[PDB]
């Protein structure tokens, strides 16, 4: 006659067993962006101009003094690096990452982007079907930025490349009972992208990955949803009066 | 559709409530009045009175009751029927009824439009009484 | 325990070819282990059948039955899935499909009687669970008009055949 | 049971026997094992019969499978679409022989109840019964009572 | 067989009533607005308006005062009835009490549940049901009969 | 022109259905708009819309039942807009219901399309071999006992008054388009391709032409239900199914110098409304008589 | 727990039956399945049906056009060289339409001799009936053609299959005499209007009308309607018995509910008994001449 | 008295589905006009009489403030103020509750 129900389920943060950890956490990635590449503002009608863009680009990245000190750090502690051939590398693990977004792979998907970028782009989208295609790239991928991060704990330094892209891309997301719910699959619509990537250095194994993805404050609209959205007023409790502001 | 439940009240104004009552009262004074000379109206054929007749009935309402006395000295208790608005309603012939004797409908008192039945404010309208308990 | 009905949300179908009719939003929720009896329950669930969500939300509020206010949480908690998890606009779009209870695990408590005797007394409990679907409700089936009924009267007349006859 | 189970009409597929008759049994699939104990008829039906079996009725296609399995079958398949699974599992020579025929002049209709023995379009040859076939006309056409 | 009886049975008696039926008028004449058991306040609406004209008669009215003690029963009330509450209740007859149904109360007993009031006190009016107004359509069209009533005549 | 009735009725819905397909095409994309709520009820609530596509009735839709169950009109800024009719900009939006205070935008419109609606069941209640016009709905106030149609009649029928089994056809025909529940729809027209609908109707004709001399842009407001095409005043109910109680009283002919003129009274009340049947009587008693105001 | 294997196997069974009862398997080509060789399959199909054909024309025949179109996706998918090898197959449109032809000169001239006062919108009719898509689909379904026609989407739309039954008449034309294939046709064709009525399959819609008409050429003249048998007017289930009469002798009569329904079954009959399909009638000669 | 025999499924769903024993539908539910939350339609707004309530509770806790104890109430009417407000000539003599919120759009000022 006496007997009692078990299993109440709990998730209790409490810093003491945090600390007793005794294999401290080991990080492949770091969670932010250090310096943020603040483009210019007319960089859309430069984008029609090929020697203007191309012209200004380079001559940003030879000219700063932190970018060229980073890329010295990399060439001297990754030995058969070049600057010339990465936009090449980084457009295919573009094109790699966004490809097994569509089938839904998530095992190559660790290979090619880093822990930060990976639950954003797989979160939302795992209960929906995905179809995206690369049909053209406008400008040539352009190198912007290169930026170190020294962590004089681990001795750790994690390259961190700014790779801008210029794009043609079809996407169309469909919801769970495969009606459409984003956008149209015959849209050639054009993008553009400021792809962060990251490498681990010390690492033996040395992935270069996709970290990040930054998007300009001036950055036009994205295009609408299909659906229709009601935003609710503020709940109010009876004794609570409305007030509203002009 | 979920059709709500409505009454006569409802949707009135505290203005054409009173204006409602007075209609209906009014209309009632007026039908009750009206039918008060049946026989130069249209009255149906007067019959003389032959051995095994029998004649229609009313319909009272019990009031209370009262003592009376007889000449003889003895004491009686009596009770006070009043007729209040009697009618005859309808008449089913002979051979429609019972196929022996006719059926004669006859009404009891008056009572408020609103809380009868569409089809027994039809068969009241037609007639130009107002309804019967 | 099976727990199953919190997986079937987690189907996905296959993209609609361009041309076919729109799949119709299903929602399935439910609620487990509540304190109220399995059958006093049933009356609630019977009750909300395909109601659209609003009407069935306007009937809830007003009974007594402590169960009541349970299902109107589960609705309220199915609604708001429904729109911002699964891609349905207009929450009043709503109506309930199925809705049911089951049973859940009993507690075994003693009842004590006289002369000594004892009763054995159980703790009650028991799942709600609903599935809501994206559209009007459909309609409500009236009974079979009398041409109907001699239609099939008719009909089973001119079935018949010749028995056990050749 | 007869209110168990299903039933059926009797019936051929196809009109059979009609203009022509044409054998119902397509093909015949057998699977054993060369080594294995309760294959051992089903071996030497193989040897001996098979192939004189099959000289007998041409129009069945008839696959043998060695495998190693422990329950030999025979998987009967019909025009019909139906098919039909045996166990030859342990039997002689001589009885996987009787099964064989049993399975070659089947139609593969299902083997259930049958309603009746016959079965016939047009039994009416002459009329068919109805409450006026034997009664008599009157003249003029007029009902009991009727006067004209 | 209940015929005529007017009075519901109450409490553990008779006399219980009389004494529920006290606390609560008395809460009533303090607060001036309470909410209690559909059922108790209908039955106390009775003494609650019966109480207003012993008040009328008058502080001098020996009746009148000791029913009002037997009635109220924290004694600092006596005055109000007769200083406040009988004068502010002059010109109407009988009209002295509101009372109206609240929604079944939230506890497990669910209820029903009523609320009910001295008319003229000072307190956030209670949101009384409104008759529809005069602008709806249907009343409109009788405000057209109306009109040809006045017409005709 | 030689023409069936029929092919009248197929020839203006598919002007109708090009001139739709029409404003339909004139929208490239699906454009947002966002619409704020001003009602009294849940403030700050906010709606985001599809330019020219969604509607007033499928913003309710976001709130509740209730709203589209109650919501007869909606008031856009200050001005009603029929329930089915697309939005247009970003906006501010309102419910109007029956049993709101000041109703009366509500009424006018509730009238006309009660009134519209016994056009379409005289139109197609006669004959073949005879010829109705319709003429248009006076605006009557609702405080005149009943709302009216106007339409005259081929010549040779110019002698007879309907009959009581006559009128009680009207009524049984409007319950019939009542009982089928069919939604009232809206268009916004250009003159030149709102005369091309209407032609064989002369006195429509005249109507359009005064109705878009007093706007600048020659723009004219065309409402259809079913069928049934009309050009009229102000908004309508959205659906057919608010009318409950529905009467056609009885007619009265009115004679110009140049044309005899049969005015068509009729009664209704919506299902929100709905009036006790002695009531009804006496409405429906006072809906017999003439009603006149053209101005 | 319960030591052993074999209940384990055995209920592993079960799982797979239900497994195929809740959610069925998608049909699949018998060609895709485990025991397949075309090659004796195509033989058995000959000599089954006691037919003798030329086993390139009948390999010819279970060809389609799809089947081509399916495999130069395959080829043009995988960049292969198929072009000389695949474009060899020569499918059976030609022995289709030679098929179809054949079989309706055929069946019309059966009809014709059988029965000689058919009009000749009815025999159209029948042959019609008798080269329909459901007719011929049902008869090749089972004689194991669908089995061995070459096509996309496995269930074979109907219109593949009538071409690829008569595709095989076809070889079999070419193979055997004109003789021979008459009679495959009569013993898999004809034998489907067993049972069947004449108005079953001609679907004439006023049986009145074309009864006057075949009674001017008759030189016969007018036919009356005469109210023979009745049984209860009243009910709501009446019987009528209409005679239909010609200079007062009897011609046919009819059964109904109505007097409608009835008369228009008298046509019906008298039709029947003067383009000589009836109940009666000789039954089909099933024969070696 | 013992059951002689167990009632069986058939006859138990007979018995308590049958109509009389399911929850009927209230058709006279409605929207309250001012919050639009729901109510029927013989009772008060519960919403509505939220409002009022809280408001009314805290009146009487001021005037309980105004009263140093449990028996003295006042032997004069009672008049209820807001922010920004002064007694009138009529309303003088009377007991003064003031209270901090600004008077709400329900309650008139009388
Ligand atoms: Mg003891
Ligand atoms: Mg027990
Ligand atoms: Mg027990
Ligand atoms: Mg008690
Ligand atoms: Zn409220």
């Amino acid at each position: 006659s006496e007997k009692e129900f078990v299993e109440h389920a709990r998730k209790a943060g409490l810093v003491i067993p945090h600390e007793r950890l005794e294999r401290p956490i080991h990080l492949a990635c770091t969670a932010g962006i250090f310096d943020a590449y603040v483009p210019p503002e007319g960089d859309a009608r430069i984008s029609s101009l090929s020697k203007e863009g191309l012209a200004q680009r380079a001559e940003r990245l030879k000219k700063n003094v932190a970018s060229q000190l980073s890329i010295r750090k990399i060439r001297e502690s990754d030995p058969n690096f070049k600057i010339k051939d990465f936009p090449e590398k980084a457009k295919d693990i573009f094109i790699e990452a966004h490809l097994c977004l569509n089938n839904s792979d998530h095992d190559r998907l660790h290979t090619l982007v880093t822990e930060n970028c990976f639950p954003d782009m797989v979160w939302d989208i795992r209960y929906k079907t995905v179809r995206w295609s690369f049909v053209e790239s406008l400008e040539p991928p352009q190198v912007v930025q290169v930026r170190c991060s020294s962590l004089m704990n681990q001795g750790n330094i994690y390259g961190q490349v700014t790779v801008r892209m210029h794009t043609r891309q079809t996407l169309a997301i469909y919801d769970r009972f495969g009606r459409l719910m984003y956008g149209q699959e015959d849209v050639p619509r054009d993008v553009l992208e400021y792809v962060v990537f990251e490498k681990h250095l010390v690492d033996p194994y040395g992935s270069w990955r996709m970290h990040g993805k930054i998007i300009p404050p001036w950055a036009p609209p994205k295009q609408p949803i299909l659906k229709t959205v009601m935003i609710p007023g503020p709940q109010l409790k009876p004794w609570e009066e409305f007030e509203e502001p002009q | 559709h979920g059709k709500s439940v409505t009454w006569w009240d409802e949707h009135l104004s505290e203005e054409n409530v009173p204006f409602v009552k007075q209609l209906v009262s009014d209309e009632n004074k007026a039908q009750l009045a009206s039918k008060l000379c049946p026989l130069k109206d249209e009255p149906w054929p007067i019959h003389p009175w032959e051995p095994g007749s029998s004649r229609v009935g009313l319909i009272a309402l019990k009031l209370g009751m009262m003592p009376l006395w007889t000449k003889d000295g003895q004491k009686h208790v009596v009770t006070l029927l009043q007729v209040q608005d009697c009618h005859v309603l309808k008449y089913t012939p002979k051979e429609n009824h019972n196929g022996r004797m006719a059926a004669l409908t006859v009404g009891g008192k008056t009572v408020s439009h609103f809380h009868k039945s569409a089809s027994i404010l039809e068969f009241y309208q037609e007639l130009g009484l107002p309804p019967k308990q | 325990i099976s727990r199953k009905w919190e997986k079937k949300n987690k189907i996905v179908y296959p993209p609609q070819l361009p041309g076919e009719p729109r799949r119709p939003a299903e929602i399935y929720h439910c609620r487990r282990q509540i304190k109220y009896s399995k059958d006093k329950m049933w009356y609630l669930a019977k009750l909300i059948r395909g109601m659209s969500i609003d009407q069935a939300l306007a009937q809830l509020e007003f009974s007594d039955k402590k169960g009541a206010q349970i299902i109107k949480e589960v609705l309220l908690e199915a609604q708001d899935m429904a729109v911002r998890d699964h891609n349905v606009e207009f929450r009043s779009n709503l109506y309930v499909a199925e809705s049911t209870s089951g049973r859940g695990q009993y507690l075994k408590r003693i009842r004590y009687h006289g002369r000594g005797r004892f009763g054995i007394m159980e703790k009650v409990f028991c799942h709600y669970f609903v599935k809501l679907v994206e559209g009007p409700p459909p309609p409500r089936e009236a009974p079979k008009t009398a041409v109907a009924h001699a239609r099939e009267y008719i009909q089973e007349l001119r079935n018949r055949t010749i028995t056990h006859a050749l | 049971t007869a209110r168990g189970t299903a039933s059926r009409f009797l019936t051929s597929v196809l009109h059979n026997g009609l203009g022509r008759y044409v054998q119902q049994l397509q093909r015949l699939s057998f699977s054993l094992s060369r080594d294995a104990p309760s294959s051992r008829g089903a071996r030497e039906f193989v040897e001996r019969e098979v192939t004189d079996f099959a000289r007998r009725n041409p129009g069945v296609v008839i696959y043998v499978n060695p495998r190693p399995c422990c329950v030999p079958r025979v998987v009967a398949e019909y025009l019909n679409g139906a098919v039909r699974e045996e166990s030859i599992h342990c039997k002689s020579v001589e009885e996987i022989a009787a099964l064989v025929q049993k399975l070659a002049d089947q139609s593969g209709l299902d083997v259930i109840r049958i309603r009746k023995p016959f079965h016939t379009d047009s039994p009416s040859i002459q009329g068919q019964w109805h409450p006026f076939t034997n009664k008599p006309t009157t003249l003029g056409g007029l009902r009991p009572r009727e006067v004209q | 067989i209940s015929h005529g009886r007017v009075f519901r049975r109450l409490g553990l008696g008779p006399e219980s009533r009389i004494h529920l039926l006290q606390n609560l008028l008395t809460g009533l004449v303090r607060h001036e607005r309470i909410e209690a058991s559909w059922a108790r306040v209908d039955e106390l609406r009775g003494y609650a308006e019966k109480l207003i004209d012993y008040g009328k008669l008058g502080d001098t009215n020996e009746r009148a005062m000791r029913m009002a003690d037997f009635w109220l029963t924290e004694k600092d009330l006596i005055p109000k009835l007769f200083q406040v509450l009988a004068p502010r209740f002059q010109g109407q007859n009988g009209g002295y009490t509101r009372m109206l149904q609240i929604p079944n109360r939230n506890e497990q007993d669910r209820a029903k549940m009523a609320v009910i009031e001295y008319k003229g006190n000072c307190l956030p009016p209670l949101p009384l049901p409104r008759r529809d107004s005069n602008l709806t359509l249907l009343n409109q069209l009788l405000q057209g009969l109306r009109q040809d009533q006045e017409a005709s005549s | 022109s030689q023409l069936s009735p029929t092919e009248l009725i197929e020839m203006q819905n598919d002007l109708f259905n090009k001139e739709k397909n029409r404003q339909l095409s004139l929208t490239p994309r699906t454009e947002k708009i966002e619409v704020k709520h001003v009602g009294k009820t849940d403030p700050g609530t906010v709606f985001v819309m599809n330019k020219n596509i969604s509607t007033p009735y499928s913003c309710a839709m976001h709130l509740s039942e209730w709203y589209c169950r109650k919501s007869i009109l909606a008031l856009v800024d200050g001005q009603p807009w029929d329930m089915y009719k697309p939005l247009t900009k970003s906006c501010e939006i309102k419910f109007l219901t029956f049993k709101d205070d000041d109703p009366g935008e509500v009424n006018k419109a509730y009238w006309r399309s009660c009134a519209m609606m016994m056009g379409c069941v005289i139109e197609r209640a006669f004959k073949d071999e005879y010829v109705v016009s319709l003429v248009r709905a006076p605006e009557v106030p609702v405080i005149a006992g009943a709302f009216c149609y106007d339409v005259v009649l081929d010549k040779r029928l110019d002698e007879w008054m309907p009959t009581k089994e006559n009128l009680h056809s009207f009524t049984k025909d409007a319950r019939a388009l009542i009982y089928k529940d069919l939604p009232f729809e809206t268009l916004e027209v250009e003159a030149k391709v709102a005369l091309e609908i209407f032609q064989h109707n002369k006195y429509k004709l005249d109507f359009i032409e005064e109705k878009a001399s007093q706007n600048p842009e020659r723009i004219v407001k065309l409402h259809r239900f079913g069928d049934f095409i009309d050009v009229s005043e102000g908004p309508l109910i959205p659906r057919t199914s608010i009318c409950f109680q529905y009467e056609v009283s009885a007619v009265h002919n009115l004679q110009t110098q140049s044309s005899l003129v049969r005015r068509f009274q009729g009664l209704s009340l919506p299902v929100h409304l709905r009036a006790h049947f002695t009531i009804w009587n006496k409405l429906l008693e006072r809906s017999r008589k003439m009603v006149t105001e053209d101005k | 727990a319960k030591k052993g294997f074999r209940a384990a196997y055995r209920f592993q069974k079960e799982l797979e039956r239900w497994r195929l009862l809740r959610c069925p398997p998608p049909p699949v080509r018998r060609s895709e399945k485990p025991n397949w060789d075309y090659h004796a399959e195509i033989q058995a199909f000959g000599h089954r049906l006691q037919e003798t054909f030329s086993l390139d024309l009948l390999k010819t025949a279970f060809v389609n056009s799809c089947y081509i179109k399916s495999e130069e996706a395959k080829r043009q998918k995988l960049g292969i060289d198929k072009e000389a090898a695949l474009l060899n197959l020569k499918d059976n449109q030609e022995l289709s339409e030679q098929g179809i032809s054949f079989s309706q000169t055929c069946l019309t001239q059966f009809f014709e001799d059988a029965f000689p006062d058919l009009p000749t919108e009815g025999v159209t009719s029948l042959v019609d009936f008798l080269t329909s898509e459901e007719v011929v689909c049902h008869v090749a379904r089972n004689l194991a053609v669908e089995q061995l026609a070459l096509s996309a989407e496995f269930p074979v739309p109907p219109p593949v299959l009538r071409q690829t039954f008569f595709a095989v008449i076809g070889a079999l034309l070419q193979s055997s005499g004109p003789e021979r294939t008459a009679l495959f046709i009569r013993d898999f064709l004809i034998t489907q209007m067993t049972g069947k009525e004449l108005f079953e399959m001609w679907t004439i819609t006023n049986p009145m009308g074309l009864l006057v008409e075949e009674l001017k050429k008759r030189k016969i003249s007018a036919p009356e309607s005469r109210l023979t048998r009745q049984s209860g007017s009243t009910t709501a289930l009446p019987v009528y018995f209409v005679g239909l009469y010609c200079d007062r002798k009897l011609i046919a009569e009819g059964p109904g509910e109505t007097v409608l329904v009835a008369e228009e079954e008298a046509a019906r009959v008298a039709l029947r008994k003067l383009f000589g399909f009836t109940e009666n009638r000789r039954p089909w000669d099933y024969s070696k001449p | 008295a013992a059951p002689k025999n167990r009632r069986s499924i058939e006859v138990n769903r007979c018995r308590r589905r049958n109509p009389q024993k399911l929850i009927k539908v209230k058709n006279n539910i409605d929207v309250c006009p001012e919050c639009g939350h729901l109510k029927q339609k013989h009772i008060l707004c519960g919403y509505c009489y939220e409002k009022v309530r809280k408001e009314t509770a805290e009146i009487r806790r001021q005037m309980g403030k105004q009263e140093g104890g449990p028996f003295r109430a006042p032997t004069t009417e009672t008049v209820v103020l807001y922010s920004g407000e002064t007694p009138s000539e009529q309303d003088q003599g009377k007991r003064i509750i003031e209270r901090e919120r600004k008077r709400p759009s329900w309650f008139t000022q009388n």
